[PDB]
């Protein structure tokens, strides 16, 4: 949300929110997720910069 | 700046009812509680609910919330740290015969 700055996770059975971070200022050009081999631990951001 | 929390009930297990808060004051979510990217000033901030009630605490942010009262602007009270808040019971809108 907010253009890119916030990022939210959620649990999708109480609506129990588990995290919340903020990011720096851009555009979200786009979002993705990534994973290495065999899982998926992270996730990616692109914002033009 | 942010705001840190903690929102409790006395035994009520509280996960059920995390599903109808928003607090205002800027709008955050309950886990506990936080309200990210604010500025600095005196903010009065109140954590909602339908079927509970809560005392605002006035914050004005180093973070330091004294009380509110409405009254007399220049008073300090001097709560310790973030908006424990007692939860007092339910909140009796009927009314018997």
């Amino acid at each position: 949300s907010n253009g890119g700055r916030i990022m939210r996770s959620w649990e999708t059975n109480i609506g129990g929110l588990n995290w919340e971070i903020t990011l720096d200022s851009g555009s979200f050009q786009a979002l993705g997720l990534v994973g290495l081999q065999e899982s998926v631990r992270y996730i990616a951001v692109l914002k033009k910069t | 700046f942010k705001i840190e929390g903690r929102a409790v009930v006395p035994g009520v297990k509280p996960q059920d009812w995390i599903s109808a808060a928003r607090v205002l004051v800027h709008v955050g979510f309950l886990k506990s509680f936080v309200v990210h990217d604010i500025p600095s000033g005196s903010y009065v901030v109140e954590v909602v609910s339908p079927a509970y009630r809560f005392d605002p605490v006035r914050v004005d942010i180093k973070m330091r919330a004294r009380y509110v009262n409405y009254i007399k602007t220049s008073e300090v009270v001097r709560l310790p740290y973030p908006l424990q808040m007692k939860s007092s019971g339910p909140p009796s809108y009927f009314i018997k015969r």
